[PDB]
């Protein structure tokens, strides 16, 4: 009966679920009272047009799914008006409301770990048994709004144990208990501003830890819908032509 | 002319000595700290974070590595034992090595405190049943059956309650280490019950962490590797 | 329970570790020479991962900030002490390093130098937090060069040049070669440590210094059980 | 008998060490300071002084060297671009090396702050016309034409106002330096207009300096020469 | 940012630079000897431009005032340290310098001397502001001799004798020649710096120490552009 | 530059000398004292038994 609307795009949502909303590192996104000069040409703080409800193409969860990840702000870097701002500016800064939702029956099974890992550097295989340093292409490091699938979920495709991914801001999606998860992300960098197209401040991981299951006859693929909204987006830079 | 005698152990270089040495760049002023959202000041903050406990540390194939973060029940099983007892031994070899807590103990020698282990049932909504989770204090043997396990510290976990079973392990200690550990057992109280259309097998995820009374003492570097020069 | 001070970042990180070891031989039928490949003078870039366990340790966090105390222990490969005068020169990140024993870099005043004898106790200096950024960064999910995107003629991905801490250039003073075979071991101690975003601890063997690449033969932290139901 | 242990790094000589050493002439009393009209206490004072910016760093003849301090317009030109432009890179190779600011940056490694560039039109009193001075921030390419240059930060400069055009460059940085610089383009808004008897070509002198928010960091001696002993 | 202390005159000027290097070998068939041509003892006039980059630096101003800290690092040309006793004697501006190893100048008490061993850490002393004027002067637009005017057959224009800081006379103690080949390197650090009239920074190569003379091939600070309209 | 003259008997090691030497483990915090029922602080307590 509840319809949450912010902007031009509207979304129907159940919240706040099993564990309420997760605010990353106990810190809400803020504008920047501090940075940096501060000069006359200083940040351009838009909303609510740019800072709206963006809903990515739905992903299909399968018995054999290994997991997906998205890079921020790379996902929206080509999407609508935010994509426009991020491209034709020099400096960028923002927070994010990330909302992940499943649609499944009470006869479906499984558990997703939804997490946010700042500076998510990818490492690919150097040969199954060997040492060849090849580094991931753009299609894998910055997979755009369509995201990318994990090759080795156990090591998060970076030699790092997924069993400890919960040190990062996270929320569980257990189809038995809840169908949705919400994570709030503040701007995290060693600089107040950075490049939107060259630096991905964090990655969003969605990994099945307990595999999807069902008896045969039920819908064999479960949709994972992702809605995300930038919160205190700030664009310095100025003019640009790509 | 201020009279002085140099005491034993002068010109020595002690690697743990904490003094002030000459600044290489006296006039240099480092980039000032900005605020960064996450900050850790004590590792015990990290020890208090639930991480997945690989109770099912049995498969050793690259393709089956994800199966160690889970461990299932199934309608097949009678009313006997689900899975043995991850010794409550956060620093020793075994399941605890998957947790951040276990890995942080590896950089220390002694530890002591209480532990929490949260079990999360990821079965169908339509699935129902009861498990018996028991903790056995050090020195004690694994309880022979469900009935004798019930006579001790235990929680009876029904699936009217999703995961809100967090077992608390009273105390862990390394007064000796440089049956002498706790024991946490999981039994079928009842069989696994499902209607038509629900999967007859479901998986449990175990998350573990230390409580705020947990402390570690003697720092000690152990390792795996770091790349050689070429 | 009473004190939790041994689990502070300073307790965890602060002690002098053997970072590198510079080797300076005589002339003859030996090889290679080297090392680190000085035809007569070594350039050593400050790498905190010279100490082996340090990389996995610091990669527990995403951002860090610290000072560094460097100590220089010098001797002959037998551990003998001999009357030789040494030069330890610190070359700050922006500065050009020496390319010969006769390089003008050695007399450049803005490269602070230490002139100490082997007979003297090991030299000791402090290096401040050198980054142009607000913190060091062991993980950089992006590309530092800001050019025009679709162009990655380089697989440079994951490197951050803001972490450059400087260089130590080791040398025996003089115009003529030293009469003694020498070894200079460099020790570093992290001082005023702050760390920021905690992340999972390295799970697989390292392959390369600059990136988290791993081998396709992924391995477990440990799998001692024959089944979940047994315990031996 | 006052107990003392000598700590690592005693007998060392650090060239940047700042201590007090023995005075060679304890009884000598130096000539007292009188007041001298000019005094500098911080180099940033000098960085804030306008000096001529050699935008026209094109001729390399001893006799044409004075032509680098100017750069003209002319009635000849249409309505396209006057001169491409000095990357706002006060420390890099190029036009900025003529300025005291650029030469002072040469003695340092890092810098950050705002800049001012004043353009002075030294044409006839009877001369008139409009130039479009535009700033393109780092990462951006040179705007393809006057029209697209106009869509960004720009000043339209008419010769009803002589030189009172000071373009301000928002921010410059060396977070990387040890299209990643600003761009300040100059275009013909209108053609160059003169009556009979007025010269059909006029020159602009560009003066530049740093604002008071400008700072430099890591000291570093780079050079040209100094005479050898003969 | 926060602090502008690195651009104060002290930060800019104060660090120990290698000013000179005195050379004292043994006897035999070599050339020259020297150096700085001592038949047994070297006289070194205090020249702050011994350090190469220093002249252009201080010539940023017209008038300056400072103290100077001198450090003496002594060794054999192999960088070996040997049991030799040295004498560093400071000859104040007005005073006569030694002309032999046997000069009475060496025992003249008003020439402060330092007697230090090579085994001892490098010697260190401070020289006060020595000028009879209120400040040193890198530019003197005139003629110091005040005689009567149209009198110019002596190439003197532009020199200022008020900048004389003194002389260091280096020597091995003793009546007999030293058993060891020696090198004495002199370092100077300017201390309490004040500067007065700022002027354009040296634009052309130096030709002579005493004057701003330049060659007829005037050169630009840099002219990389093929035209103002391009950016390569 | 603080003037100092080293007096006879500096580098000597006196076995009864009571000074403070560098702690081998600065960050180490020893197990705190609990109360133990018997305690002796002077041997004359035992001589009186």
């Amino acid at each position: 009966d509840r319809v949450a609307q912010l902007t031009i795009g509207n979304s129907t949502i159940t919240t706040q679920e099993a564990a309420n909303i997760i605010v990353g590192y106990g810190e809400w996104p803020s504008y920047c009272s501090d940075s940096d000069a501060t000069a006359v040409d200083k940040p351009t703080r838009p909303d609510v047009s740019v800072n709206r409800f963006y809903t990515l193409d739905t992903k299909l969860w399968e018995k054999s799914s290994k997991g997906w990840y998205w890079k921020f702000p790379d996902v929206l870097t080509e999407t609508g008006v935010f994509g426009q701002n991020a491209q034709f500016h020099y400096l960028y800064r923002s927070g994010f409301c990330i909302h992940v939702q499943c649609n499944a029956s009470k006869f479906h099974q499984g558990a997703l770990l939804v997490a946010v890992l700042p500076e998510y550097v990818i490492g690919t295989v150097a040969g199954g048994t060997g040492t060849e340093d090849s580094h991931p292409p753009y299609k894998q490091t910055q997979p755009g709004a369509d995201g990318f699938e994990l090759q080795h979920p156990y090591v998060l495709d970076a030699g790092i144990p997924i069993s400890q991914l919960t040190v990062c801001p996270h929320q569980w999606i257990n189809l038995r208990t809840n169908n949705c998860a919400t994570i709030i992300v503040p701007y995290i960098n060693a600089l107040p501003f950075d490049s939107a197209l060259n630096h991905c401040n964090f990655g969003l991981l969605v990994v099945p830890i307990s595999p999807l299951d069902y008896d045969q006859g039920a819908t064999p693929v479960i949709p994972i819908t992702i809605t995300l909204a930038p919160m205190c987006s700030e664009f310095a830079g100025l003019r640009q032509a790509v | 002319g201020f009279p002085t005698e140099l005491k034993p152990g002068t010109n020595q270089f002690l690697t743990t000595d904490d003094g002030v040495s000459a600044p290489i760049l006296p006039n240099f002023h480092p980039t000032p700290c900005i605020h960064i959202p996450g900050e850790v000041r004590n590792l015990l903050e990290l020890c208090q974070v639930e991480t997945i406990l690989e109770v099912n540390n049995v498969p050793t194939n690259a393709t089956s590595l994800m199966e160690r973060l889970r461990f299932p029940v199934s309608a097949q099983a009678g009313k006997g034992e689900l899975c043995a007892v991850f010794r409550a031994d956060p620093g020793r070899s075994g399941p605890w090595q998957s947790t951040l807590l276990g890995q942080l103990c590896g950089y220390y020698t002694q530890w002591s405190g209480s532990l929490e282990v949260t079990f999360m049932f990821t079965g169908s909504f339509m699935a129902t049943g009861k498990m018996l989770i028991a903790y056995t204090p050090p020195g004690g043997p694994l309880p022979k059956d469900r009935a004798t396990a019930m006579l001790g510290t235990h929680v009876i976990w029904d699936f009217g309650l999703q995961s809100s079973v967090t077992l608390v392990i009273p105390w862990i200690s390394n007064t000796h280490y440089r049956y002498t550990t706790g024991l946490v057992s999981i039994w079928y109280q009842t069989n696994y019950v499902v209607p038509i259309g629900a999967p007859n097998t479901a998986y449990i995820i175990a998350l573990a962490a230390a409580q705020k009374n947990f402390t570690m003492q003697l720092c000690k570097d152990a390792s795996d590797i770091l790349q050689t020069g070429t | 329970s009473h004190s939790t001070a041994e689990t502070t970042l300073d307790s965890f990180f602060s002690r002098a570790g053997l970072v590198g070891e510079i080797d300076l031989p005589l002339e003859g039928t030996e090889r290679k020479r080297a090392r680190l490949t000085p035809n007569g003078y070594a350039n050593w870039d400050i790498d905190i991962t010279g100490y082996a366990q340090m990389r996995r340790k610091v990669e527990l966090f995403t951002y860090m900030r610290f000072d560094a105390e460097f100590t220089f222990v010098a001797c002959t490969p037998t551990g003998e002490v001999v009357p030789q005068l040494l030069q330890y020169m610190f070359v700050p990140p922006g500065a050009p390093k020496p390319d010969s024993r006769e390089s003008l870099a050695w007399q450049t005043a803005t490269n602070p130098s230490v002139f100490v004898k082997l007979s003297d106790p090991p030299a000791q200096v402090s290096v401040p937090f050198m980054s142009p950024a607000s913190a060091y960064q062991w993980f950089y999910d992006g590309y530092p060069t800001f050019g025009e995107h679709k162009q990655e003629k380089d697989l440079e991905y994951g490197a951050c040049p803001n972490n450059m801490m400087g260089t130590f250039s080791v040398r025996t003073v003089g115009t003529s070669k030293s009469k003694y075979p020498l070894v200079v071991r460099i020790y570093m101690r992290m001082k005023h440590v702050r760390a920021w975003i905690p992340r999972p601890m390295r799970n697989q063997n390292y392959l390369f210094k600059a990136n988290p690449n791993y081998a396709g033969n992924s391995i477990k932290p440990t799998g001692a059980s024959r089944t979940a139901i047994t315990t031996l």
